C-alpha cells in the first residue's frame, strides 16, 4: 500500500483543493466529520481508498494534505466550513502578508522564511506514510504565491524525497477569469523553474472551463464555485485510479510510463464529457461511442486548442460508470476512421483503456447532473504547444518595454532570469516542433 | 489585517481628509460618535482598514490630523464628525507656514515633525499587519505641500517596505491663493516622484471645470469642489473597505498598476457627475472614459494608456458591465498601448454611495499627464526665469540651486510619460 | 495668537493714530473707557479683534500701541482728549524738544536722549504677545522726527526682533497741504535708510488725500482732520482681515506675498472706494460693479501716477460689507476688457480678492457717507516710481546748491550721507524700469 | 516750554523794546500790572514764551534791560507797563557809550557784561526748555550796536546749539543822530553775520520814507517810526505767540528761511499802511519794505508771510499761488516750494485783518551797499579813526568789517545769477 500527499498553494490551489476533498469525501461515503461506516477496519486497514486519506483510533479519515498560502482570507474559509473537522489545524499553514502577484516575492522574499516550515508540515505527513508514492502540487500560474512559493517547493521536495514522484495540477490564466497583468510573466517564470522538477503536469486553462460552464451549463458569469466544482470533476477523474481498485494508472509512476515518453514533454491535455445541466430536467443519456466521440471535440478541452493539427504520443481513455468493453472497442474501431488522428511515427497508435464501475458522483446542489456514464481522455498532444505560444507572445509585447520588471528586480531576483527562462520557452516550443511537424 | 494610517496635512488636507471620514463613515454605519448603527454586515468585514476598534463597540478612524497653524484644526473638530477623531492624534503647531513650501519643509515644519511621527509610530504599533501610508494634501501651499512631503520622506525612512499612497491636489490659477504655487507645486512633484508608489493627481482647474462648465455654478467654492474629490476618494477605495470577489490590497495595485517605478501618477475620474433619472450602464461607462469627467485637466486622447481600472458600484448586470467596458477599448483600441496586454481591469461592487443608484470610478495611468506638469512647469519658469518672489524661499535658507533640481528633475518626468507614448 | 504692534511716531503718525483708533473702537464696540459689552471673555481671549487690543482684569480693551514724538504738544491732546482713558500712561512718550525738521535732530542729536525709553516701552507691550506678528510704523516722510527718529526706530528694531515683519504708513509730502522747503531732504533721506529694514510700505501722496477730500467730498479747503479720516478708512480696510474673523476673509500676510516681488520693490498702492459725500449718497446706490470700476481710476489713488503707463506686478481688492464673490468675478471681467490692465510677463494676471463681512463705520460728525459696501485696492505697479522720480527732482534742485545742507552737518551729517540717500533713490528708479522689461 | 529770553539794549534797544511789550501784552491780556484781564483761551496758551508766572497768576515779561547810562531806563519805568518788568532785571551803567562802538564793545561795555550774563543765566535756569534769545538793539552806535555784539558773542559761548534773534535797526542819515554812525553799522554787521541765526533788518530809511511818503508825515518822530517797528515785531512772532495750524519755534523758521549759514538777514514788510486781493498784493511791494530794498531788484531765496484776522483759509492760498506765479520770475527756482504761508485768528490791535511779510531777498544787498557807501567815504580819509583807536583799535579791525561786509554783498549776488537745469 502506497500513499500520496496532496500540497495546495495559493488561492487557486486552496479552492481548487477545498473542492476535490469535498468530491473525495462524497465518492468514498465519508462524513464531514471524518467518520465513515462503509470502513470496517477501524483505525487502520490497508484499503484502495488509504492512499488518500488515513484513520485515528476514533475512526475519523484525514486527507493527506497539506494547505499554503501566505495570507490567511482564503484557508481561514478551510478552518470554518463544512469540513473544517476533518482538517487537523497543523495541515493550515498561512502567513501574514502575500506575494502581491508577484513571483519574486513568493519565491524569494517571502519564500524564503516560511519554506521550512512548510517542509516540516509536509514531513509530519511523510512519516505517517509506509510507502509514499509522491506528491500532487495544486496551484495556479498567475498567483505570486500560485507561482513563485511553487517552484521553490517543488525544489526542495526534488532534495528531500529524491526517488518520489511530483504531479502538478496547474491553473493557465485566462483574462475572462480574475487576471492580473503581470501574470504572464510568473507563469514563465515559474514554468522555467518547475519543468525538471515536476513528472506530468495537467494544465486547466480557465477560459477554457469558463466556456463550458457558460455552453454546457448555461451560467451567464460563472463564478470560482462553478469553475472549481468542474475542475474537480477532471481531478477526480484522474485520481480515482490511485483511490479505488483498479489495474490502469495505479501509481503515480505510471502516470509518466503512459503519458509522457519525453521528459520536458509532459504536458497531457484533458478532455471530459459528458457536462451536462442539471437544470434539464430531462436529458437522454448519451451512449459509450457518444462520449468517446466528443473526447475530440475541441469543445470539451481543458485547454482550448486544435489536436488536430498535431501528432499524439499517447491517449488514455478513462470511463466511469456503466461501460462495457465491448462498447468501448466499437467507438473506438468508429474513431479512428471518422476524426483525424495522428499518431507519432515512434509511437504505437492505440489507447490504453481504464473502466471504473462506480459513476461520476455529483456534490447535491452542484451545476452537474448526474450520468451513467463519464469518460476522461488524457492525450498527449503537440497541439498543446499553442498554449505556450501564447502565454510567450505576451511575455515578448511587455519584456521588450522592460514593463513590470523593476518590481521583481526589486525582491532581488536578477533581471537576467527572465531571459533565461523565456530562453527555455523558445526551447520548450521547438522541442514539440521537431516531435510534430514534417517537412 | 491589510490596515491604512490616514495622514492628513494643511488646510486642504485637512478639508478634504475630513469629507472622506464623513462620507466613508456613513457608507459604514458609524455616527459621528463612532457607534455602528448600520444594517449589513458588510460594512463590519473590512472595517479595521481604516477604523481602528476602541472598547465599547466604539470605532476611532485609524487618522492623524497635521498643520502649523490652529485654524483647520479648531474648524474639523467642531465640524459634523469632529468628535469621532481620536483627540491624542490632532497635531498642530502655531506659526503657520504662510503658503512658504520651504517654512513647511525646512524651518517651521521640522520643529513640529517628530510630534507627527510619535503619533504615526503609535498608531502603527496598533497595527496587526501594516499595509501602508495614505496621506491627503495640496502641492500649492506650505504645510501640505512642504511638510507633508516631510513626512512621507521621514515615514519612508522608518517604514522603508510599507506603500506610500497619497491623494495630492494640484493648483491651478482658476482658484488660486498666492502666486507662489507654482513653485510650491514643483519642489513638491520632485519630491513625490522618489518617495511615493501611488499618487492620484486631483487638479483643481479640472474640479473647477466640472463645477462650472458641466454643474453649471457660476460660483465655485471649496465645497462643491471637495464634493467630487470625496467621491472620487470613496470611489479609488470601494475594494478595500468593502468585500467582493476581489482580494487586493494596496501593494497588489501597484504592481499591476505602475509599470515603470517613475510613472505612479494616476488620473481620476468619476461618473455621475454630481438624480431621479437613473443612469445605464452603457451610460456610465461612456461618460467614465469621457475627458469631462477626468478629475485632472488631462485630453486622455493626447496619449496613450499604460494601465486603466474601472470601480462600478451598485446592484447591476455584471454581464453588461463587461461588454461596456470591451466595447469602449475596441472602439478606442488606439488610446491603449498594445504592448501591455489586457490593461483594463474591472471590479464591481454591490455597495452604492449615499445617493446614487450606481456609480463608477476610473483609474487611469495615461502618458495624457504630461500635460498637467507641462502646464505647472510653464508657470514656474515663467517666474523663475526672472527669480521673483524667490526671497521668500531664500530668506529661509533655500537656494536656487534647489529650484533648478526640482524643475530639471520635473521635465524628464515629462519626457519619460513621452518615451511612452510613441512606443 | 497673531498681535500687531502700532507704533506712531511724531506730529503726522500720532494724528493718524488717534483717527484710526477712534475708528477701531466704533468698528468694535469699544467705547472711550476701553469697556466693551459685547466681549464675554474678561480679563482675555484669543479672539480677532484681540490682535489689537490687550485686555485687562476689569475687562478693558487697550490698543497695542504707542505714541512717541519728541515735543508734547500733540500728544497732550491725546492725553486729555476723549480716548484719554484708553491708553495707560506710559503708552504716550513726549520729549521736551522736536527736531525743527530736521531728520539729523532726530535721528542723532534729540533722538538719542529718548530712543532707550521707547524700546523699553515696545518691549514690554511685545511681552504681553502670545505670537508677535511685527509692527506697523505710522510716520511722515517730511517731518524731523517722522523722518529721523523713525529711520532709528526701524534700525533699533531689525537688532531686538530681526526679520520681524515692520510695515509702514508714511505720509508723502505735498506742498498744497503743509510743507517745509527740506522736506524733500528728510523724505530721500529716511527713504533710504528704512528701505533694507521694512517688509511693506504704503505711501498716503498728502497732495492725492487732498484732491481726493475737495472733488469727491465737498470741501474747499480740506484740514489735516479731513485728511486723517480719509486715510484711517483705507488703514481700516488693510488691517481689517487682521481684526476679523470671515468664511471669505483673506489674511494681510497672504497679499503680502503676492505685493512683493522683490525685497526693494515693497511699496503698493492703495485706492479705494467709493469717497462720496452725504449729499451725493442720499441719490446714488453704489454698486460692486462701480465701485471696482472706480479703483482703476487714477483720480481715486493715494499716490499721484498713471498706472496707465506702468504694467502691474499684483492687483488685491479687499472688499468690505454687503458684497458677494459672483458679482465681485462679474465686475472684475467687465473692467478685465475695458481698461488697460497691463501686466508684467512673469507673473500670473489674476486677482487676489478677499471679502470681509463687517460693512465700513463712519465716525460721528465726518465727511463720508455711510454705505453698504467698500473696496480697496491694493496693487502694486511701476507707475509708482513716478513719486520717486518727482521727489528726487525737489532733492536734485537744492542739493545741487548745499542749499539747507549746513543745517544738517551742523548736527553731525557728513554730505557723503546725502549723495549715498540719493544713490540710493537712483538704484531704486532703475529697479523700477527693469522689473517692467520684457524677459529674454 | 518753549521759553524765549528778551534782550533789549541801548536808547533806541530798550524803545522799541518798551513797545514790543506793550503791543503782544495788549493783544494777550496783561495789564500793567501783570494780571491777565483777556477773555480768550488762545491768549495764554502760549504765553510762557515771553512770560514768567509769579505766585497769583501774574505774569511778568522776560526780558532784560542793558544800557550804559541811566537815563533812558529811568524812562522806561516811567512809560505804561514799566512794573510790569522784573526790577532785577535792570541793568544800567553810568558812564555812558557816547555812540561809539569800541566804548560799548572793548573798553566800557566789557566792565558791564558780566553783570547781564548772570542776569541771562538766572532766566534761564528757571526755563523748562529754552529756545533761544531775541536781542533789540540798534547798529547805529555805542551800547546796543557795540554792547549787543559782545552780549550775542559772550552768550554764545554758553548757549551755542541755541538760537540767536536779533530785531536790528540799521541807520540813515533821514533819522540821522550822528556823522560816526556808518561806522558801527559796519562793525556790527561783521558780527551778526557770524554769530546770529536771523536778523530781522528794521531800516530807519524805510521807516522814514513810510511815514513821510506813505504816511504823509512832514515832521516824523521815533515814536512814528517806532510805531511801525512794534506793528511788525508783533507779526513775525505771531505763530511764535499763538496756538496756529502751524507748529513751529525759532530753529523751524531758520531752518526754512535760512538756505546758507551766513545769508540770515531777513527783509520784513507789513500790510496796510480791504482784501485778501490787496492785502497780498501790498505785501510783494517795495513801498511796504521796513527795509529800503526793491525786491524786484534780487530774486527772493525764501518767503514767509502771516495773515491774521477773520477771511478765508481758501482764497488765501489762491492769492499767494496767483502772486507767485506773476512774478515767477522773482524767485528762485532751485529752492521748490519756496513761499510758505500762515494764518492767525486773533487781529492785531485796531485793524480788521493785517499781514506781514519775512523776505530772504538777494535784494537786501542794496541795504549793505548803502551802508557801504557811506563807510568807504570816511574811512577813505580817515576820519574819526581816533574816536576808536584812542579806545585800543587799529585799522585791521576796520578793513576786516569792510571786506566781510563786501562779500556778504557778493554772496548774495552769487545766488541771485545762480540757474537751474
Ligand atoms: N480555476 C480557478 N482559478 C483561480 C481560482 N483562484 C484564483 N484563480 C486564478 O489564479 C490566478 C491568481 O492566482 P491566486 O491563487 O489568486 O494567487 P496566490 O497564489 O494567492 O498569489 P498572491 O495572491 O499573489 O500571493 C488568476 O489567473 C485567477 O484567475 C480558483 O478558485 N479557481
Ligand atoms: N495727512 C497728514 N499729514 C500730516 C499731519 N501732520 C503733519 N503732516 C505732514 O507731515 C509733514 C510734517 O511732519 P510732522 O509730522 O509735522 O513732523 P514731526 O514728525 O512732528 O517732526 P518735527 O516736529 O520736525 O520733529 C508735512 O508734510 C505735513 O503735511 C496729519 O495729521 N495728517
Ligand atoms: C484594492 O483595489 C484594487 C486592487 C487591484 C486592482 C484594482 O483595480 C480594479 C483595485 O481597485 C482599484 C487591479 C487593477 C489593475 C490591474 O491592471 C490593470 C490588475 O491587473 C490588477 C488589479 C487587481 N486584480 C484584478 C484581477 O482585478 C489587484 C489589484
Ligand atoms: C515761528 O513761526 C514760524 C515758524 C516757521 C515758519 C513760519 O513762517 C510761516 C513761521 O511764522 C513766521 C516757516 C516759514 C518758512 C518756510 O518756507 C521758507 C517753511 O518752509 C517753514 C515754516 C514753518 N512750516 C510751515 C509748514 O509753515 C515752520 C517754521
Ligand atoms: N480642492 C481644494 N483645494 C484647496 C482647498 N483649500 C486649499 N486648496 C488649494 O490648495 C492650495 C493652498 O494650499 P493650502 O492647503 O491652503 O495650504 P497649507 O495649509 O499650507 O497646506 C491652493 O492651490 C488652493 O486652491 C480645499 O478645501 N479644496
Ligand atoms: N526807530 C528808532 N531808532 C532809534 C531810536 N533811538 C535811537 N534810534 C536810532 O539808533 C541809532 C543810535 O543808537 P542809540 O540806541 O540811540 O544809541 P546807543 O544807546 O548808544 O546804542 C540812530 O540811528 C538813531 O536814529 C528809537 O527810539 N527808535
Ligand atoms: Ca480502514
Ligand atoms: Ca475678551
Ligand atoms: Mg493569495
Ligand atoms: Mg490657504
Ligand atoms: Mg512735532
Ligand atoms: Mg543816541
Amino acid at each position: 500500500m502506497r500513499e500520496c500527499i496532496s500540497i495546495h498553494v495559493g488561492q487557486a490551489g486552496v479552492q481548487i483543493g477545498n473542492a476535490c476533498w469535498e468530491l473525495y469525501c462524497l465518492e468514498h461515503g465519508i462524513q464531514p466529520d471524518g467518520q465513515m461506516p462503509s470502513d470496517k477496519t477501524i483505525g487502520g486497514g490497508d484499503d484502495s481508498f488509504n492512499t488518500f486519506f488515513s484513520e485515528t483510533g476514533a475512526g475519523k479519515h484525514v486527507p493527506r494534505a497539506v494547505f499554503v498560502d501566505l495570507e490567511p482570507t482564503v484557508i481561514d474559509e478551510v478552518r470554518t466550513g463544512t469540513y473544517r473537522q476533518l482538517f487537523h489545524p497543523e495541515q493550515l499553514i498561512t502567513g501574514k502578508e502575500d506575494a502581491a502577484n508577484n513571483y519574486a516575492r513568493g519565491h524569494y522574499t517571502i519564500g524564503k522564511e516560511i519554506i521550512d516550515l512548510v517542509l516540516d508540515r509536509i514531513r509530519k505527513l511523510a512519516d505517517q506514510c509506509t510507502g509514499l508514492q509522491g506528491f500532487l502540487v495544486f496551484h495556479s500560474f498567475g498567483g505570486g504565491t500560485g507561482s513563485g512559493f511553487t517552484s521553490l517547493l517543488m525544489e526542495r521536495l526534488s532534495v528531500d524525497y529524491g526517488k518520489k514522484s511530483k504531479l502538478e495540477f496547474s491553473i493557465y490564466p485566462a483574462p475572462q477569469v480574475s487576471t492580473a497583468v503581470v501574470e504572464p510573466y510568473n507563469s514563465i517564470l515559474t514554468t522555467h523553474t518547475t519543468l525538471e522538477h515536476s513528472d506530468c503536469a495537467f494544465m486547466v486553462d480557465n477560459e477554457a472551463i469558463y466556456d463550458i460552464c457558460r455552453r454546457n451549463l448555461d451560467i451567464e458569469r460563472p463564478t470560482y464555485t462553478n469553475l472549481n466544482r468542474l475542475i474537480s470533476q477532471i481531478v477526480s477523474s484522474i485520481t480515482a485510479s490511485l483511490r479505488f481498485d483498479g489495474a490502469l494508472n495505479v501509481d503515480l509512476t505510471e502516470f509518466q510510463t503512459n503519458l509522457v515518453p519525453y521528459p520536458r514533454i509532459h504536458f497531457p491535455l484533458a478532455t471530459y464529457a459528458p457536462v451536462i445541466s442539471a437544470e434539464k430536467a430531462y436529458h437522454e443519456q448519451l451512449s459509450v461511442a457518444e462520449i468517446t466521440n466528443a473526447c475530440f471535440e475541441p469543445a470539451n478541452q481543458m485547454v482550448k486548442c486544435d489536436p488536430r493539427h498535431g501528432k499524439y504520443m499517447a491517449c488514455c481513455l478513462l470511463y466511469r460508470g456503466d461501460v462495457v468493453p465491448k462498447d468501448v472497442n466499437a467507438a473506438i474501431a468508429t474513431i479512428k476512421t471518422k476524426r483525424s488522428i495522428q499518431f507519432v511515427d515512434w509511437c504505437p497508435t492505440g489507447f490504453k483503456v481504464g473502466i471504473n464501475y462506480q459513476p461520476p458522483t455529483v456534490v447535491p446542489g452542484g451545476d452537474l447532473a448526474k450520468v451513467q456514464r463519464a469518460v476522461c481522455m488524457l492525450s498527449n498532444t503537440t497541439a498543446i504547444a499553442e498554449a505556450w505560444a501564447r502565454l510567450d507572445h505576451k511575455f515578448d509585447l511587455m519584456y521588450a518595454k522592460r514593463a513590470f520588471v523593476h518590481w521583481y528586480v526589486g525582491e532581488g531576483m536578477e533581471e537576467g532570469e527572465f531571459s533565461e527562462a523565456r530562453e527555455d520557452m523558445a526551447a520548450l516550443e521547438k522541442d514539440y516542433e521537431e516531435v510534430g511537424v514534417d517537412s | 489585517m491589510r490596515e491604512i494610517v490616514h495622514i492628513q496635512a494643511g488646510q486642504c488636507g485637512n478639508q478634504i481628509g475630513a469629507k472622506f471620514w464623513e462620507v466613508i463613515s456613513d457608507e459604514h454605519g458609524i455616527d459621528p460618535t463612532g457607534s455602528y448603527h448600520g444594517d449589513s454586515d458588510l460594512q463590519l468585514e473590512r472595517i479595521n482598514v481604516y477604523y481602528n476598534e476602541a472598547t465599547g463597540n466604539k470605532y476611532v478612524p485609524r487618522a492623524i490630523l497635521v498643520d502649523l497653524e490652529p485654524g483647520t484644526m479648531d474648524s474639523v473638530r467642531s465640524g459634523p464628525f469632529g468628535q469621532i477623531f481620536r483627540p491624542d492624534n490632532f497635531v498642530f503647531g502655531q506659526s503657520g507656514a504662510g503658503n512658504n513650501w520651504a517654512k513647511g519643509h525646512y524651518t517651521e515644519g521640522a520643529e513640529l515633525v517628530d510630534s507627527v511621527l510619535d503619533v504615526v509610530r503609535k498608531e502603527s504599533e496598533s497595527c496587526d499587519c501594516l499595509q501602508g501610508f495614505q496621506l491627503t494634501h495640496s502641492l500649492g501651499g506650505g504645510t501640505g505641500s512642504g511638510m507633508g512631503t516631510l513626512l512621507i520622506s521621514k515615514i519612508r525612512e522608518e517604514y522603508p517596505d510599507r506603500i506610500m499612497n497619497t491623494f495630492s491636489v494640484m493648483p491651478s490659477p482658476k482658484v488660486s491663493d498666492t502666486v507662489v504655487e507654482p513653485y510650491n507645486a514643483t519642489l513638491s512633484v520632485h519630491q513625490l516622484v522618489e518617495n511615493t508608489d501611488e499618487t492620484y493627481c486631483i487638479d483643481n482647474e479640472a474640479l473647477y471645470d466640472i463645477c462650472f462648465r458641466t454643474l453649471k455654478l457660476t460660483t465655485p467654492t471649496y465645497g462643491d469642489l471637495n464634493h467630487l474629490v470625496s467621491a472620487t476618494m470613496s470611489g479609488v477605495t470601494t475594494c478595500l473597505r468593502f468585500p467582493g470577489q476581489l482580494n487586493a490590497d494596496l501593494r497588489k495595485l501597484a504592481v499591476n498598476m505602475v509599470p515603470f517605478p517613475r510613472l505612479h501618477f494616476f488620473m481620476p475620474g468619476f461618473a455621475p457627475l454630481t438624480q431621479y433619472r437613473a443612469l445605464t450602464v452603457p451610460e456610465l461607462t461612456q461618460q467614465m472614459f469621457d475627458s469631462k469627467n477626468m478629475m485632472a485637466a488631462c485630453d486622455p486622447r493626447h496619449g496613450r494608456y499604460l494601465t486603466v481600472a474601472a470601480i462600478f458600484r451598485g446592484r447591476m448586470s455584471m454581464k453588461e458591465v463587461d461588454e461596456q467596458m470591451l466595447n469602449v477599448q475596441n472602439k478606442n483600441s488606439s488610446y491603449f498601448v498594445e504592448w501591455i496586454p489586457n490593461n483594463v481591469k474591472t471590479a464591481v461592487c454591490d455597495i452604492p454611495p449615499r445617493g446614487l443608484k450606481m456609480s463608477a470610478t476610473f483609474i487611469g495611468n495615461s502618458t495624457a499627464i504630461q500635460e498637467l506638469f507641462k502646464r505647472i512647469s510653464e508657470q514656474f519658469t515663467a517666474m523663475f526665469r526672472r527669480k521673483a518672489f524667490l526671497h521668500w524661499y531664500t530668506g529661509e535658507g533655500m537656494d536656487e540651486m534647489e529650484f533648478t533640481e526640482a524643475e530639471s528633475n520635473m521635465n524628464d518626468l515629462v519626457s519619460e510619460y513621452q518615451q511612452y507614448q510613441d512606443a
